[PDB]
């Protein structure tokens, strides 16, 4: 995830 | 608190906050096999204060309409929604409550069978009359007339009423045998030659007595004579003009009526039958009921002033269909409620791919006579010439007895019953000499209709996984098997009249779990009073005309109130006013419709959308409908939807979402969108291909491995690392797993077996003799082998050519937007691509179909977001924002 | 009843030619020996492996 | 009748063939893994 909530690959 | 309490840690501290810090370590630490964290009780204490008023306020709330409405085919109810100060109303309680009377019409047959002489040979006369029947009593005289004696004090006779030879009694009571013998006296009721005379199945006849007798306006003892004695009356049979009826049968061959009024003659020979069920009862989470999605009845939600509107409905956000998929996500489906009506519709697996495995006998069945020896020849004495013993008559050689084929006729009357009344009007032929109603829809024509054994009979793609093609295309909710109708229909009762106490929720999206805020609220919906369009009927045969109505009695609004204490309910007030603090919800189904009518018979379809943006598109989802049961329910009323059945328009039923060849994408002339090149078709979706030098079929089915890696990939998020069965949790009872169903048979060749012929359907002749020729007839046949099915096994089999399908229902196909094909986020990844979000696009995009004589319309979403959010600025104003990014519902010019 | 009896078929917009295989005819197809097929009927609908 | 066809059918003719009969005057396969004699052995119900 990161916190601009769920997602996967743009945070390495 | 009390110190007793946190003694035994009723009230204390947690479990492992009071043990000494060594135990909670050595707990933690071997838990997996020596557990302690069961032997010492850790206290649970619910919030003391500030949790619940003690202000005396209600608990649930009874809500009468301000003001009502009746037309001639809808309901309208206005309501003063008034939540009070210093409370909360959460509107997911919020249900409405229905009374009334319905009217289930003639078409009601809760059950299969039949009531009345329901066990009798389905083939034969009610004592009828000229004479010919029967009698079971015995006596000893029969009187100048007075009866036949059944005897006392010094005398007593019987009554011509009832206690007279009730028709169930007997001579019974000797058993093995009875033997009238020289008793002079058989005696019994004989129906007259004034009342129809149908044949001993269905016979009612009102009782009209009390003992139970049967006759019209009083029946009268003749007196039927001897065995060509002489004037020596022997039997005294009583006639009694009954009111025969017949509620439940349709006769299957009556014989050429003699004229128009044989009301008797020599008709002793119909057969007759029971019924085909239809239960009929009220639509799955009362689906259909309240006027939804539909934009002229539509309802509303404001504040008890600025009556401006709150919720604002469309025609292409199907919350129907929408709130059935959501108690899927969030439900089972597989437990039935009774509030919510909520029973999922459902068809017998053993029903739409009916495994013809075969017979399971390989035993004589046998029926052996009542005593265990008849024909017996008298013997008498020895050859040491007779001593003390015309008499002691020993039946000879061996018993004598007739078997039947328990096994096979069983599985026979399931398959005529279940696979085969329900084919195409077209392959169902009619009964000898019986008229029809010239109507195609109305339940007196297509039960009057029969079916044929012959099509589907123990011979059909005999042990293997095969829906009888004709069937395949067809509904298969409309069924008794069904089920959620089942029991839906199974709940109401029985009969006529049924008076039925019904709660119905919200459905809305925007409205099905708003939190509401105090000030009044002005709160009134439409309801449907069309009877077609609300109740199920498991023929699918019209309602209206037959007969049916649904008779509104009261609608009142129902809501639960949280008992918050006020000093918390005011914070959650004042918190919830906040401009950052606002609300929001969402359709779940959260796409528009679009429906497309095809062509009665046609092999494709394109459409087209003009230049559009697709900032937050998702992916397309589709099935097929048939046009006669999908209402367009733009209107407050359809007087064209004859249909009754199970609705895949919003019911969640789809059955032919099989019956793609294929589907092609282009944007806005020719940019495809499976993409730069990634299935193994690169532009064509395919999912029917019938002819492979590739091998791109699947399972062993007739799909693409293409389609097949398109869906259960984005269903089931599974592949690129092997196909593995999804756990039940991602797997829900709408999803494409669920229902995937291949199956393949042989059928003789065509171009191999040179003595190949083409025996139709009315002259072959395979269990010939022990069936009927041509429908549920009876039993008049011969024998002679057989030549319907060519084998295909053993020794002698034939040449073979295989076939397979991929039934597929209840399940919408999907073509999710992402790049990848992945549920990689509810926003899709290529949605959110620069060139799609500044700079919109056309789209023209076509599909194949198998060629369906019967008109077809087209089903396709646009999987498309459908955001709101509401506000409530001050006490008794609420305010909302409706949007849908891709397919907005409103623009700069409007 | 509709009869376009008085009009220059073809007043309905037409579309682009799907360019793929089955849909263009519906005339009795050979395959590469001989063995003929239903150009758009049923039996077209099933898996018919040799 | 219904269950003893189905005792006989599923579970009364799985026997080992030491307990299977052969029919009265028919003749069957001397290899013991063929069909013709699998199916050929019949069971007496009274077994089971």
């Amino acid at each position: 995830s990161l916190a601009p909530r769920h997602g996967s690959r743009p945070f390495m | 608190m009390m110190p007793q309490w946190s003694y035994m840690h009723i009230a204390g501290q947690d479990a492992s906050e009071y043990l000494s810090p060594g135990l909670v370590q050595f707990a933690r630490a071997t838990d997996t096999y020596f557990s302690l964290g069961n032997k010492f009780r850790n206290p649970t204490v619910a919030p003391t204060h500030d949790v619940t008023t003690d202000r005396s306020q209600r608990l649930t709330l009874r809500f009468v309409p301000v003001d009502r409405e009746d037309t001639a085919y809808s309901y309208k109810v206005r309501f003063t929604l008034a939540v009070g100060d210093n409370r909360v109303l959460d509107m997911a309680s919020t249900y409405f409550d229905i009374r009334g009377v319905l009217d289930r019409g003639p078409s009601f047959k809760p059950y299969s069978g039949t009531a009345y002489n329901s066990l009798a040979p389905k083939t034969a006369p009610n004592p009828c009359e000229k004479v010919r029947g029967q009698a079971p009593f015995i006596g000893t005289n029969i009187n100048k007339d007075n009866g036949i004696q059944i005897g006392t004090d010094t005398t007593n006779q019987p009554i011509y009423a009832d206690k007279t030879y009730q028709p169930e009694p007997q001579v019974g009571q000797t058993q093995w045998n009875s033997e009238v013998g020289a008793a002079q006296k058989v005696a019994g009721r004989v129906l007259k030659d004034t009342t129809p005379m149908l044949p001993c199945y269905g016979s009612y006849a009102k009782p009209t007595n009390e003992k139970g007798g049967q006759a019209s306006l009083i029946v009268n003892l003749q007196f039927f004579a001897l065995p060509s004695t002489p004037n020596e009356p022997k039997a005294v049979l009583y006639a009694e003009n009954v009111s025969i009826e017949a509620p439940d049968t349709h006769l299957v061959y009556k014989p050429d009526v003699a004229q128009g009024t044989i009301s008797s003659a020599d008709l002793l020979t119909q057969q007759a039958a029971p019924n085909r069920p239809n239960y009929i009862g009220f639509r799955d989470n009362f689906i259909g009921l309240m006027y939804y999605n539909s934009t002229g009845n539509m309802g509303v939600l404001a504040g008890q002033a600025s009556q401006l509107n709150a919720v604002v409905d469309l025609q292409d956000r199907n919350t129907e269909l929408s709130y059935q998929l959501m108690l899927d996500a969030l439900g089972d489906r597989s437990r039935y409620f009774s509030m919510w009506n909520q029973a999922v519709d459902s068809y017998d697996p053993d029903v739409r791919i009916i495994e013809n495995h075969g017979v399971e006998d390989e035993l004589p069945n046998y029926c052996f006579p009542l005593g265990g020896s008849a024909a017996t020849d008298t013997y008498s004495g020895i050859k040491a010439n007779g001593q003390t013993w015309r008499g002691a008559e020993i039946e000879s050689g061996n018993i004598f007895a007739m078997e039947i084929n328990l096994a096979a006729n069983l599985w026979r009357s399931f398959l005529y019953s279940n696979v085969a009344l329900y084919l195409p009007d077209s392959y169902k032929i009619t009964p000898d000499n019986i008229t029809l109603p010239e109507n195609k829809n109305t339940y007196a024509y297509m039960n009057g209709r029969v079916a044929v054994p012959s099509a589907l009979d123990t011979y059909v793609n005999i042990g293997a996984r095969w829906s009888p093609d004709p069937m395949d295309n067809v509904n298969p909710f409309n069924h008794h098997r069904n089920a959620g109708l089942r029991y839906r229909s199974m709940l109401l009762g029985n009969g006529r009249y049924v008076p039925f106490h019904i709660q119905v929720p919200q459905k809305f999206f925007a409205i099905k779990n708003l939190l509401l805020l105090p000030g009044s609220y002005t709160y009134e919906w439409n309801f449907r009073k069309d009877v077609n369009m609300i109740l199920q009927s498991s023929l699918g045969n019209d309602l209206r005309v037959d007969g049916a109505s649904v008779r509104f009695d009261s609608i009142n609004l129902y809501a639960n109130f949280f008992p918050m204490a006020h000093n918390t309910a005011s914070t959650l007030e004042a918190m919830l006013r906040n401009d950052t603090n606002d609300q929001s919800f969402n359709d779940y189904l959260c796409a528009a419709n679009m429906l497309y009518p095809i062509p009665s018979n046609a092999t494709s379809v394109p459409i087209s959308i003009p230049s559009r943006n697709w900032a937050a598109f998702r992916g397309w989802s589709f099935t097929r409908l048939k046009t006669k049961e999908t209402p367009s329910l733009g209107s407050g009323f359809d007087p064209y939807f004859t249909y009754s059945g199970s609705v895949p328009y919003l019911d969640g039923t789809f059955y032919l979402n099989h019956t793609f060849k294929k589907v092609s994408i282009m944007f806005d002339s020719s940019v495809s969108w499976p993409g730069n090149d990634r299935l193994l078709t690169p532009n064509e979706f395919e999912i029917k291909r019938t002819v492979d030098g590739e091998g791109y079929n699947v399972a062993q089915c007739n799909m693409t491995k293409d389609w097949f890696l398109i869906q259960m990939l984005s269903h089931y998020n599974i592949g690129y690392q092997g196909f593995y069965v999804p756990e039940s949790y991602k797997d829900r009872m709408y999803s494409f797993f669920r229902n995937f169903q291949p199956m393949s048979r042989q059928v003789v060749n065509t171009t191999t077996y040179k003595e190949y012929q083409n025996v139709t359907l009315p002259f072959q002749h395979n269990n010939s003799g022990f069936v009927g020729y041509m429908g549920p007839t009876m039993r008049e046949g011969q024998a002679y082998p057989a030549n319907y099915p060519y084998p295909l096994i053993g020794q002698t089999a034939v040449p073979s050519l295989t076939q397979k399908k991929f039934l597929c229902d209840r399940t919408m196909w999907r073509i999710p937007f992402s790049s990848n094909f992945m549920s990689m986020g509810a926003l899709t990844d290529l949605g959110q691509n620069m060139l799609y979000a500044n700079s919109a696009h056309a789209l023209d995009m076509t599909f194949e179909v198998d060629p369906m004589d019967e008109p077809t319309l087209l089903y396709v979403l646009f999987e498309v977001f459908d955001v709101v959010r509401i506000h409530q600025p001050h006490r008794g104003v609420i305010e909302a924002v409706y949007l849908r990014t891709p397919f907005s519902a409103g623009n700069a010019t409007t | 009843a509709v009869s376009f009896k008085g009009g220059v078929f073809s007043p309905y917009l037409t579309t682009r030619l799907p360019a793929w295989a089955g849909v263009r005819q519906n005339v009795m197809g050979s395959n590469v020996d001989g063995r003929p097929v239903a150009p758009a009927n049923s039996a077209t609908l099933t898996y018919a492996t040799v």
